[PDB]
């Protein structure tokens, strides 16, 4: 039918059920069993508490509140329509992945960028930041991220589809509404200030020798494996996003029967950005000496 | 607060003025570099101050270099036990060892047999392989190589080393030298020494000891994130 | 030279030092248990104190 | 050399008859006699404050005579006076050497003393026109580090040193009066007696001393140990002394039978002491150790009766107020308890 006027066609797929709902159980139970125990080592096996630890505690939060509120989708493909729940457990649910999605990548792009401080600038006063400033960093960080996220929270995301209800946001319109531009965002800045902080982390710290200790060598690959990790998770979505606008530029919003594949493929790669969740304790976490 | 009189409320003001102090304090103490200087009579400990600055106990030597201050104790003049106070220098930024290379073939003052360079061997074994400077990194400096040129044309090295088999030249000479004190190290995973060759006019050290510092700092910044 | 000399002032010391009066032991002990047990109720840490008089509540 | 052969036959001589008269008056030992006393109950005290703001290390503390307030030095060449009764900071005192060791308060309140690695013992005024603490003195008589410092009256203080001496000084002069050479090691520690006629030292040589403030010289000699005395503390009678060593043991000598009296050790315990103290009684016999907490003893039976455990590294220092109703501990992580 529509859907707030602006005409523009919602594609519903049996292919889904098929094969996502195995595979998202999987990654959840993965992502719920590393973010429980990283949890529970942090907040009670651990004293000693600096920046880096406070920074990456908002990252583990983040990623624990993302793998909870999964289940939640299991019950949308299971069920494979109707969101049974309602209309306030379908904002909520939107506003609750956009923003520990978005919290992730902010936190991750942080903890890079000191890991860049740490190493090109042994001599700076941002090295040496009490704990107080980190909390209202990490305030402060958050409370972007929530106010970025609020959007979707004063509206409403019920469609009806006939005898189908779909609690969607990524709603194929030509329109450029801000969720679309902060998908987009999101994904390229981020990127571009990873890889120069890795590329500046490798070449000072080759230059500089110190490849006798096997620690710093053992510890160097590590940058390019997080950063690879980060573009296999984050780039298939965003490459069908712009496909699927240049489709719409080039085609109209008329013929709805040449968006379903680009559609099945979309909620095919949307399904990535949840396996970074489960792969974080393991590359930067577990991946410590420390513990 | 609210039940508190004019009395404890002063006595509270004060105490948060003297916190004030104290954190600002430890603020500005934090940012300093500490180091260690070691040696023996006639190292040359006092030749490398010399170009490093540009009552008994222990006298403190502070030089600025591009910005950093640095703070360098020396502790020489105490003749005591060393074992009850060397633990007062756990957790400085490293050790600056000096070493004088052309006394291989002078002998102690105090005792005639022994060598003097087989004593600098013994005192930095004692010194690396301290429990209280397990990941501590050391700086060695080998002081006159001037007058080691000379006296290894017209000497042999091996009244030192009997077990010494090479030729009499200047490098094969002080790379033995060099590899004799870097195999007295014993942890290889915890510190790093590093190793330099002066003179009286070298002119360069405080560039070599802020190399090293550098290093020090990045390897303790990488230990304290997560990674090395 | 002076060998002798330090070898006299220890050979004193002990002269003057190993003749004093030495009393038992059971006599010290004694005195150490009476004195132990004739200030045992100002003790403020052998008996746990009330809290009215304690000023470090 | 057979004048130096005879002298040293002699000096046998005098060691064996010595210990012969040692040996002749023990006539019974103090572990049997105490066999009919009720034990006293598993003491257990309670943090009940905790005071912070030094950053670095602590090495000795010292409380007042009027069981309120107390002097703390630390590494960071920073000498706190606490009040304890409200955790509030009365004085924070700059050093110009960081590498402080001990600190001393005087009975009167008025001054406190502080030395280390400088080899000298400088000495604060508190109590002056304006509202500051000023330098009144400082004595530069030694020629090793400076290890402890205790006061006499407000002219007079006692200090000992790693140049194997110990001196008494003159505040308003400024000079040795007297001079103690017994000692053939560093010198860690000395207690006064009550009535300031006499004071004990320990020494490397595993051996105390008992010296007489007035004349200068060593009366009796203690020996029992097997490695460095780290700490000393002396009987509230006045007629003991207990002697913390670093290997995991500590003694109590008696002055009159001039011998080792009772030993205190366990077999778990294989770290040094650094600190003894006794109660207001003299009942029990608190000593810190180097595995991160304190001990009480049962000074009559050797029976653990509490421990104190608080601290997350070594415990430097420990003492008992005048009246006994608290006591403080000190330790290297930089924080000072009161139980009670
Ligand atoms: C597919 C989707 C969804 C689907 C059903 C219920 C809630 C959420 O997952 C999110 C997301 O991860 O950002 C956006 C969505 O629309």
């Amino acid at each position: 039918l529509e859907i707030d006027k602006k005409n523009c066609c919602v594609f519903r797929d049996d292919f889904i059920a098929k094969v996502l709902p195995p595979v998202l159980g999987l990654e959840f139970i993965f992502g719920l069993l590393g973010n429980g125990l990283a949890l529970w080592i942090f907040c009670f096996h651990l004293k000693s508490w600096k920046s880096s630890r406070i920074f990456l505690f908002n990252l583990a939060v983040a990623d624990f509140l993302l793998i909870i509120c999964l289940p939640f989708v299991m019950d949308y493909y299971v069920r494979r329509s109707d969101w049974k729940f309602g209309d306030i457990p379908c904002r909520l649910v939107l506003f609750m992945f956009a923003m520990n999605r978005q919290g992730s990548i902010i936190f991750l792009t942080v903890v890079a960028v000191d890991r860049y401080f740490r190493v090109v600038h042994p001599h700076h006063a941002l090295n040496k930041i009490s704990n107080w400033t980190a909390a209202i960093i990490s305030c402060l960080l958050w409370g972007i991220t929530v106010g970025l996220t609020v959007h979707l929270l004063k509206k409403k995301l019920l469609i009806q589809n006939g005898t189908a209800n779909v609690c969607i946001s990524f709603s194929i319109c030509h329109t450029f509404r801000w969720h679309e531009a902060m998908f987009l965002l999101e994904f390229f800045l981020p990127l571009g200030i990873i890889l120069f902080c890795s590329a500046r982390i490798i070449w000072s710290l080759r230059q500089r020798q110190m490849d006798r200790h096997a620690k710093i060598k053992r510890a160097i690959t590590f940058i390019m494996v997080v950063a690879i990790v980060f573009v296999i998770c984050f780039l298939p979505s965003v490459v069908v996003r712009i496909h699927i606008f240049w489709l719409l530029h080039t085609s109209g919003t008329q013929n709805c029967e040449v968006y379903r594949s680009v559609d099945l493929a979309f909620f095919i790669t949307l399904s990535f950005t949840y396996m970074n969740s489960m792969l974080d304790p393991v590359v930067y976490y577990f991946s410590s000496p420390s513990f | 607060g609210c039940t508190l009189s004019a009395e404890d409320k002063a006595a509270v003001e004060r105490s948060k003025m003297i916190d004030r102090n104290l954190r600002e304090d430890g603020e500005k103490a934090a940012r300093e570099v500490k180091l260690l200087l070691l040696g023996a009579g006639e190292s040359g400990k006092n030749t490398i101050v010399k170009q490093m600055k540009i009552t008994t106990g222990i006298v403190e030597t502070h030089f600025t270099f591009k910005d950093l201050h640095f703070k360098m104790f020396d502790v020489g003049a105490q003749r005591s036990e060393r074992k009850k106070w060397i633990h007062c220098f756990e957790g400085v930024t490293a050790i600056i060892f000096c070493v004088a290379l052309s006394d291989y073939d002078l002998v102690l003052a105090e005792d005639e047999e022994m060598n003097r360079m087989h004593a600098s061997m013994k005192l930095f074994d004692s010194i690396c392989n301290n429990k209280w400077f397990t990941d501590t990194s050391i700086i060695l400096f080998l002081n006159k190589k001037d007058l080691f040129e000379e006296k290894i044309k017209k000497s042999p090295l091996t009244i030192c080393y009997p077990e010494y088999a090479g030729s009499n030249t200047y490098e094969e000479a002080a790379a033995y030298i060099q590899c004799q004190f870097e195999d007295l190290n014993k942890r290889k995973d915890t510190k790093e020494i590093y190793t330099h060759f002066t003179c009286s006019t070298d002119t360069k050290n405080v560039q070599f000891v802020f190399d090293a510092v550098t290093d020090v700092i990045i390897k303790n910044n990488l230990k304290d994130c997560g990674l090395f | 030279t002076a060998s002798i000399a330090q070898a006299r002032k220890l050979v004193e010391q002990l002269k003057m030092e190993a003749n004093i009066d030495r009393i038992k032991v059971s006599k010290a002990a004694a005195d150490l248990m009476a004195y132990c047990e004739a200030h045992a109720k100002e003790d403020p840490l052998l008996t746990p104190v009330p809290a009215s008089e304690n000023p470090f509540r | 050399q057979s004048e130096l052969d005879q002298l040293r036959q002699e000096a046998e001589q005098l060691k064996n008859q010595i210990r012969d008269a040692r040996k002749a008056c023990a006539d019974a030992t103090l572990s049997q006699i105490t066999n009919n006393i009720d034990p006293v109950g598993r003491i257990q005290m309670r943090t009940r404050r905790t005071l912070r703001g030094h950053l670095a290390k602590i090495y000795a503390m010292h409380w007042g005579t009027d069981s309120r307030l107390l002097v703390s030095a630390s590494q960071d060449g920073k000498l706190i006076i606490w009040d304890s009764y409200t955790t509030n900071k009365v004085h924070a005192i700059p050093l110009r050497s960081s590498w402080v060791m001990t600190c001393a308060y005087a009975p009167s309140g008025n001054y406190v003393a502080c030395g280390g690695l400088d080899n000298i013992c400088s000495i604060y005024n508190l109590k002056t026109r304006e509202g500051n603490v000023r330098v009144s003195r400082e004595l530069a008589g030694h020629t090793g580090y400076l290890s402890c410092c205790r006061f006499l009256d407000d002219n007079q203080i006692v200090t000992s040193s790693g140049d194997t001496t110990c001196a008494l000084w003159d505040i308003e002069t400024g000079q040795q009066t007297t001079t103690f050479t017994g000692h053939t090691g560093d010198v860690m520690s000395l207690s006064l007696a009550p009535d300031t006629r006499l004071f004990v030292s320990g020494a490397c040589d595993a051996s105390a001393k008992l010296w007489d403030v007035r004349e200068g010289m060593c009366r009796q000699t203690f020996t029992g140990h097997e490695s460095d005395i780290n700490a000393i503390c002396f009987f509230p009678n006045g007629n003991a002394f207990a002697t913390g060593s670093d290997d995991a043991t500590c003694r109590l000598f008696d002055l009159r039978a001039d011998q080792e009296l009772m030993t205190y050790s366990h077999d778990n315990i294989i770290c040094g002491i650094t600190s003894v103290s006794f109660s207001k009684s003299g009942r029990l016999l608190l000593a810190g150790y180097d595995d991160f907490n304190c001990n009480v003893w049962d000074a009559l039976k050797a029976d653990r009766a509490g421990v104190l455990a608080g601290h997350d590294n070594r415990v430097s220092c420990l003492g008992v107020t005048d009246d006994g109703m608290a006591v403080a501990t000190g330790s290297w992580d930089s924080f000072l308890k009161i139980w009670n």
